[PDB]
C-alpha cells in the first residue's frame, strides 16, 4: 500500500502492506519539541495503546505529514 | 508551501526567524534527526511569537547537537 513514511516524509509502496498508519504520542520532551510522530504502512492495523493517538486508513498516500 | 532544510543548523535557524517575524498564520514543523542509529521524529507548532521563536531556534541547536547535523527540518505552512 502506496504510504508516507516517517522520517524523510517521501512515500513507499509496501507490498505485504494493507493499510498506512499515523501514531502520535508524547516523549518527556512534549512540551519542549511536541509531540512524537511515526508515520508508515503495516499488515493489518496496529493495535491501540493508552498514551498514544493511532490513525488507520486504507488508500494510497492517505496518512499527509501534517497530523490533524 | 513547503520548505526542507537537511543538515544546515544556521540555515534552519535563519528560516525559522523568517517565518515567525510576520505570520498571523501559524506553522506547523517537522523535526527528524538520528541518534544511536534510530531516528526520531517531532511534530511542533511554531507561534508567530518572538518567544516561541526563540525557544524553537534552541530545539535547532539542541537537536543539531546530539545529532551531529544529522537533522530534517520541514516546515508546513498549515
Amino acid at each position: 500500500i502506496r504510504c508516507f513514511i516517517t522520517p524523510d516524509i517521501t512515500s513507499k509502496d509496501c507490498p505485504n502492506g494493507h493499510v498506512c498508519y499515523t501514531k502520535t504520542w508524547c516523549d518527556a520532551f512534549c512540551s519542549i519539541r511536541g509531540k512524537r510522530v511515526d508515520l508508515g504502512c503495516a499488515a493489518t492495523c496496529p493495535t491501540v495503546k493508552t498514551g498514544v493517538d493511532i490513525q488507520c486508513c486504507s488508500t494510497d498516500n492517505c496518512n499527509p505529514f501534517p497530523t490533524r | 508551501g513547503r520548505i526542507v532544510v537537511r543538515g544546515d543548523v544556521a540555515i534552519a535557524e535563519a528560516v525559522v526567524r523568517k517565518v515567525g517575524e510576520v505570520a498571523g498564520k501559524e506553522v506547523i514543523l517537522l523535526i527528524s534527526y538520528r541518534k544511536n542509529g534510530e531516528w526520531i521524529t517531532y511534530q511542533r507548532n511554531l507561534e508567530a511569537t518572538p518567544e516561541d521563536v526563540e525557544r524553537t531556534i534552541a530545539v535547532i541547536r539542541e537537536i543539531y547537537e546530539e545529532s551531529g547535523g544529522d537533522f530534517i527540518l520541514a516546515i508546513f505552512s498549515d
